[PDB]
């Protein structure tokens, strides 16, 4: 296969993505969920992990780390501490609104994924840390979990397979930093949501000081479908090392802002036009696109013209797939203002633990505000680039790196606008 | 479309219902590591 | 200009003094600021180098324009904090004018 | 034993009464640097420091009050004290014991080490 | 623009009367049961959430009481309260409107919705109405990042908002009417505006594509 | 490095001084104990104290070493060495 | 059991579990640090201990990262130098210009580490932050504007003192360190938090404004208030006892002295 | 080099780094790398050298 992005409804994992069916157990089972889960569990943890590896599933939370290997990290003889699994449901990345759809409209799919993953990693129970703002989604998830408990799908002797597994939901309290895996672990443990410093890796020491694995909602939810339909099925979609189907949260200056499940390695322009109706005012009216949430650097229209929405291709484009939250910006958009707003978001969502993040992010926000007003000098742009480089790679968590990347992208692609704005501001005074 | 029904304690009430379905928790060996 | 002593008892002018002529002892003032209880410089030991004024971070100790201050007794040369404050009050106009005329060079 | 006492010129009072202390300076608790605590040093006993009546400045008659001599090794200081005939007290260097440190222990499962806050 | 220090006040003092209702204590018991023994401190966030859900805001007495319930240091509860934004360490209005202002919503002109709210209520961002019925704040993608301007009032999501639509919602709340949570553009959920671009076909059904090995 | 802050260093003089130091050491192995050239191009020859007169006489009369001017003769007192005083001849 | 690691190309045998900073200490390299304390739990928040390991793309935190056999710790590599410079720049970005009026002046880890590893100028063209001070008792004068959020005081109070009063309030650049409520930090070992504080945020209230470190003469001595025998350093200036500081003695007082002694 | 030459007074009162260096340079002083040299100039009375 050389031309990707032709995903069929027969190949879409999330069938109730738009909530047009029954999110409850009846609808989920009617759509193929919770099917032969006992056989899946009895197949063997090694078998499940092998199926995940065959599918080539990579982290759908944004990291892109091979999911099979990451889950295999915890498939070791028990050290005496009760192994646990954590499903990341915070979804705090600006532009990312997929996990919400999965939880609110196909919660039972996620619950089955939790059961299968826990069996694959020998986890006692699963804690799904959902964002506190997602109260109604959490209510839906809890109803689904209750239905599963009553039906015997989860709990002791889950699906009549003998595996004793539990699914817990922990509501957040409004912190984007909690999206980070170790910060999520700390938040669950009751401390402030400040990320840990690896090592120790979460697989070894995690929630309650026990072997723990943190996985994205989509990453977990696709596991049962990967097992049932075979790893080859998931691998068939997408290029090698970029296989599968990724939810694309197209947002911003698009005619039809929506979330659509499309095959990986899909051309960006196609994806924008195929589902979102194209850029408002036409393709030529596009200014730039942020492919993955906000952390990933922006790509100008020139690159956006011909680029595949997959991990490797976007990495070549000085960006990343991330959460695949395509933020379309038309030419009526002050790119400086948008990037400054993202930097302000990072400033207001910084844990404050690491010195580079705590101070540098605020410094960058100040400089970005001055750039938005044009109250600066051309050398300050290079100074800002150096500040971003200093922050990146020198922080405990990747929030600092994911805040340096937008500034770097803005400079690297639209430095002329910054310089021209400074010139205009100088002329005014 | 049942999100409108969910009230303030809905999530907490469902967790209370789930308590019976849950199974015994593990123990660290201490009331609190502070102990 | 308000009238508060610029000296905030950092004592770095005491350290920099190459002749060890400045003796500074400070205690928290009733208000709570760093105000010296002793600022003694024996002019009979000072070499009039000017390192003290270059070191002071608040432009408190500044060598004035008066070169004609010869005394008849050795004790007079040893200047107390009160003597320094009075000298500042006397020569302030000229000292401020000279600093205003030279601060750009410094 | 080299006897340079006659050639030093030090007054006899400050040859016998003096009590040299050979030691490695301790680390200032305020700072964390250890560069100062790397060479042996020799100091003399502290004596009377009265107040000058005129100004209040501290006055002393001890000529060796400010003498501090650094030495590479303790043996060097001992030999130098012996040459000059000064009674010397040697304090053995105290090196902090190596301490096992684990960041993971901060998040222990069943240990007191688990930190309450970060 | 908020203080992370506490000064004892008549409304917020250690003697301020707060206590969970008995049913709330039962809920707390269930919550603590969720977490493993020896790690009951993990319940600080949900128990504080229950305290806020009951009292409306979190007085210092609430934090002290939660610390007592979970046998945790009070300072840790204070840290948790300050760190997370959802906790209302100061009294808030009945309807705490939260208008997202991040880049995605800004591109969709969420500032218009914010201005409409300010004009209708007559209060600026961060202020509370004289009737103490409405409060205004800013947020990030609450899951409506692909759903146009969105505000979160209490625990309700209102997406695809328009200035007039937001005025309608505010008026409904002001008249003691609960508006329908969800997109107000007529779209259902996050479906493509111009018809379903995917999932047009009905669900395949159980047993579809099942691997032969199983 | 470069730029005005760093002091420019001339390697040619360094090489010349190192070669001449080896020359002196070879001519006078009886006394020369160590030869060093500083990074700021200052050749230093360490000589056993018995060789004060021979080494200096060689460095003064030899055709290829015409150091006929005693710039400065000083001493450095290092109390941590058995031979505390270090006599330094600048030529 | 000892694994063979290399520091700047110099082989050194270390027990498994040794942190990179400890191996560098073994070879004689004191990596700059603000948050790491030998007697306090590893934190890793200051980010000043960042060092480069050969054949490694990202600099590691020497204070926390445990060594692995074969690692060559490039303590004085360009990556390490630039990391230290950047972190110091971030630390000093919001730090108030209080050196002339800061009692820590002349003995400030921030000052010396900036002078030895940091740059010589600033690019911060913005406005600095100011934090309201918090009273924690009649012994420790607190100026939280100078705090660098090293969390040493919090860890010390939590583990050595055993009084869980100090903590961080807020998040981001607005994160303030101190009790959320107006509470006095009462402990028999509270005074040591003055010493642990790398910057002059916490200063001895009696010793405040009295004298500078360079002038004070130090005399090692033994405490007599209690029968512990804590070793103390009597800092005397002009024949007057100015302050009493702990002397390191692992067997008796380690690095702490009682408040009475101090 | 603000670690050798004291910063300008205006910079010292504005930059945090400058104030630190201004404090240290005037209290401690710049540390000279270990070594020795004999630098001599053609002073008016003859060769004036310093063995530092
Ligand atoms: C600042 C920050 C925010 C993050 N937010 C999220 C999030 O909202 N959802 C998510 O799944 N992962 C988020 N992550 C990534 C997590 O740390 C973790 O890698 C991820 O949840 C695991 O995804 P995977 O197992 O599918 O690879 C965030 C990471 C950082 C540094
Ligand atoms: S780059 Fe950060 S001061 Fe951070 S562990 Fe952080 S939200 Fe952080
Ligand atoms: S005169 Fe200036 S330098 Fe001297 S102590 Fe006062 S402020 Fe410091
Ligand atoms: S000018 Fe006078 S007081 Fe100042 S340093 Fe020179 S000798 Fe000392
Ligand atoms: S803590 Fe150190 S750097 Fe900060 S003002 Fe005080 S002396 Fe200066
Ligand atoms: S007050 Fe001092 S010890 Fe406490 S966190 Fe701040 S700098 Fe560290
Ligand atoms: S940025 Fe406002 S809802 Fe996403
Ligand atoms: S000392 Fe290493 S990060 Fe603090």
């Amino acid at each position: 296969k050389t031309s990707f992005g032709s995903l069929k409804d027969e190949d879409r994992i999330f069938t109730n993505l738009y909530g047009r069916h029954d999110w409850r157990l009846k609808g989920a089972q009617s759509r193929g969920d919770w099917y032969k889960t006992k056989e899946i569990l009895l197949k063997g943890p090694d078998w499940i992990l092998g199926e995940v590896k065959t599918s080539g599933l990579r982290g759908r939370g944004g990291a892109g780390f091979p999911t099979g290997l990451k889950w295999s990290f915890m498939n070791k003889p028990s050290d005496g501490r009760p192994k646990y699994l954590v499903v990341n449901a915070d979804e705090g990345e600006p532009g990312t609104c997929k996990d919400r759809e999965i939880i609110r409209h196909d919660p039972h799919k996620l619950v089955e994924g939790c059961l299968v993953g826990g069996r694959a990693m020998g986890a006692r129970a699963a804690y799904i840390y959902i964002r506190g703002e997602f109260y109604n989604e959490a209510s839906n998830l809890q109803v689904a979990i209750r239905e599963a408990y009553e039906a015997g799908l989860i709990g002791k002797n889950a699906c009549g397979s003998g595996y004793d597994f539990d699914v817990f939901v922990v509501r957040g309290a409004g912190a984007y930093i909690c999206g980070e895996e170790t910060a999520l672990i700390e938040s669950i443990e009751g401390k402030q949501g400040k990320p840990r410093l690896k090592p120790p890796f979460p697989a070894d020491v995690g929630v309650f000081g026990c072997p723990t694995t943190v996985a994205n909602v989509e990453t977990v939810a696709v596991s049962p479908t990967i097992c049932r339909r075979g790893g080859a099925w998931f691998a068939s979609f997408g290029r090698e090392r970029n296989s599968g189907t990724k939810l694309f949260n197209i947002s911003g200056h698009v005619n039809h802002p929506c979330t659509v499940e499309e095959e990986m390695s899909v051309p960006l322009k196609e994806l924008i036009e195929k589902h979102a109706g194209g850029v408002i005012g036409g393709w030529d009216n596009l200014l730039a696109v942020i492919p993955g949430g906000s952390s990933t650097p922006l790509i100008p229209k020139s690159v956006c013209e011909t680029v595949l929405m997959d991990f490797d291709a976007l990495v070549q484009a000085q960006t990343g797939l991330g959460t695949a939250a395509v933020i379309v910006m038309d030419r009526s958009t002050d790119i400086v203002k948008a990037i400054a707003r993202l930097i302000e978001f990072y400033k207001h969502e910084s844990c404050g633990q690491c010195t580079p993040c705590r101070e540098g992010v605020d410094w960058m926000n100040k400089v970005m505000a001055r750039f938005v007003k044009g109250d600066a000098r051309p050398a300050e742009i290079d100074s800002l680039w150096e500040i971003s480089k200093q922050i990146e790679g020198h922080t405990i968590c990747a929030l600092g790196d994911g805040a340096a990347w937008p500034v770097q992208g803005l400079i690297r692609h639209f430095r002329p606008e910054l310089e021209e704005r400074m010139q205009q501001f100088a002329l005014q005074h | 479309l049942q999100h409108h029904e969910y009230s303030t304690y809905t999530f907490l009430d469902l967790n209370v219902e789930l308590s019976k379905f849950r199974m015994p928790q593990p123990s660290s060996g201490r009331q609190s590591p502070r102990h | 200009p308000s009238g508060e002593e610029r000296c905030i008892a950092c004592k770095l002018c005491e350290a920099v003094c190459p002749a060890q002529a400045i003796t500074i002892e400070a205690e928290p003032r009733a208000d709570g600021s760093r105000r010296t209880t002793r600022y003694d410089i024996d002019m009979t030991k000072c070499i009039y180098c000017g390192f003290c004024q270059e070191a002071c971070p608040v432009d408190a100790i500044v060598e004035g324009p008066n070169f004609e201050f010869s005394t008849e007794t050795h004790e007079e040369l040893l200047y107390n904090k009160e003597k320094l404050l009075n000298n500042g009050d006397k020569w302030e106009a000229e000292i401020a004018a000279n600093i205003q005329a030279d601060y750009l060079y410094r | 034993k080299l006897d340079i006492t006659t050639l030093t010129g030090v007054p006899e009072e400050h040859i016998k009464t003096r009590k040299v202390r050979i030691f490695v300076p301790a680390r200032n608790n305020m700072q964390s640097g250890v560069n100062n605590t790397k060479k042996w040093k020799m100091e003399f006993d502290t004596r009377e420091r009265w107040e000058n009546p005129l100004m209040g400045w501290s006055s002393t008659a001890d000529p060796l009050s400010n003498l501090v001599l650094t030495f590479s090794t303790k043996e060097d200081a001992v030999a130098f004290a012996e040459k000059n005939g000064w009674s010397f007290d040697v304090e053995e260097r105290k090196v902090p014991k190596p301490k096992s440190k684990s960041y993971g222990a901060n998040f222990s499962w069943n240990k007191r080490t688990r930190v309450s806050t970060k | 623009g908020a203080l992370f220090v506490h000064r004892d006040t008549p409304e917020n003092n250690p003697d301020t009367p707060f206590d969970f209702t008995p049913e709330n204590y039962k809920r707390i018991e269930a919550i603590v049961k969720n977490y493993p023994e020896g790690h009951k401190a993990a319940a600080v966030l949900p128990v504080l959430d229950l305290a806020q859900r009951q009292n409306g805001w979190l007085p210092i007495s609430a934090m002290n009481k939660v610390a007592e319930i979970l046998q945790v240091p009070p300072m840790r509860v204070y840290e948790v309260a300050t760190f997370y934004t959802m906790y209302n360490r100061k009294p808030v209005g009945k309807y705490h409107i939260q208008v997202c202002t991040t880049t995605p919503c800004m591109l969709r002109n969420s500032d218009s919705i914010l201005e409409a709210i300010q004009k209708k209520l007559g209060i600026k961002v961060g202020e509370t109405t004289p009737d103490k019925l409405f409060t205004l704040i800013e947020v990030e993608c609450l899951g409506a990042c692909v759903n146009a301007p969105m505000v979160q009032i209490n625990d309700n999501y209102y997406e695809d908002l328009t200035p007039k639509d937001i005025e309608e919602i505010i008026d409904e709340l002001k008249a003691g009417k609960i508006p329908k949570p969800g997109p107000r553009s007529g779209r259902f959920s996050c479906e493509p505006a111009g018809g379903l671009t995917s999932l047009t076909e009905p669900p395949k059904g159980p047993g579809f594509g099942v691997q032969a090995g199983l | 490095d470069t730029r005005p802050t760093i002091r420019p260093r001339n390697d040619v003089v360094h090489k010349q001084l190192s070669a001449f130091g080896q020359y002196v050491a070879e001519i006078l192995p009886k006394y020369v104990q160590q030869v060093q050239v500083s990074c700021f191009n200052e050749l230093e020859i360490f000589i056993h104290p018995d060789g004060v007169i021979p080494v200096l006489t060689f460095l003064r009369d030899h055709t290829n070493a015409q150091f006929k001017s005693l710039a400065d003769l000083t001493a450095v007192d290092v109390p941590t060495r058995q031979n505390r005083f270090e006599i330094v001849y600048n030529l | 059991n000892l694994i063979e690691v290399f520091v700047d190309g110099q082989s050194v045998m270390v027990e498994p579990g040794t942190t990179v900073l400890q191996a560098c200490e073994k070879v004689g390299m004191q990596i700059p640090r603000f948050c790491y304390h030998e007697r306090l739990s590893v934190a890793g928040n200051c980010r000043m201990c960042l060092v480069e390991i050969e054949k490694a793309p990202k600099v590691v935190a020497a204070c926390a990262m445990p060594v692995m056999k074969g690692w060559n710790i490039l303590t004085n590599s360009e990556k390490s130098k630039k990391a230290r410079e950047g972190v110091m720049e971030f630390l000093l970005a919001n730090h108030p210009l209080d050196c002339p009026i800061c009692d820590q002046g002349g003995e400030c880890d921030l000052q010396d580490q900036s002078m030895m590893f940091g740059s010589d100028r600033s690019r911060f063209l913005e406005g600095k932050r100011a934090v309201e001070d918090k009273n924690i008792g009649p012994l420790v004068k607190t100026i939280m504007t100078r705090c660098i959020q090293c969390t040493r005081c919090i860890r010390f109070a939590s583990e050595i003192a055993g009084v869980d009063d100090l903590g961080t309030t807020g998040r981001g650049n607005d994160m303030q360190v101190g009790t959320y409520i107006e509470k006095m930090f009462m402990s028999e070992l509270s005074g040591n938090i003055i010493d642990i504080c790398p910057v002059g945020a916490l200063t001895s209230k009696p010793y405040a404004f009295t004298a500078r470190p360079w002038e004070t003469r130090k005399t090692e001595s033994i405490d007599v208030m209690d029968a512990v025998g804590s070793n103390i350093v009597v800092s005397t200036r002009t024949g007057e006892v100015m302050r009493i500081l702990p002397r390191m003695h692992e067997d008796i007082n380690e690095e702490w002295i009682s408040d009475k002694t101090r | 080099d603000a670690k050798v030459s004291p910063p300008k007074r205006a910079e010292m009162k504005t930059s945090m780094e400058s104030l630190i260096h201004h404090f240290k340079l005037y209290t401690e002083g710049y540390q000279v790398p270990p070594g020795a040299t004999y630098t001599a100039i053609e002073a008016p009375k003859g060769e004036f050298g310093v063995y530092l």
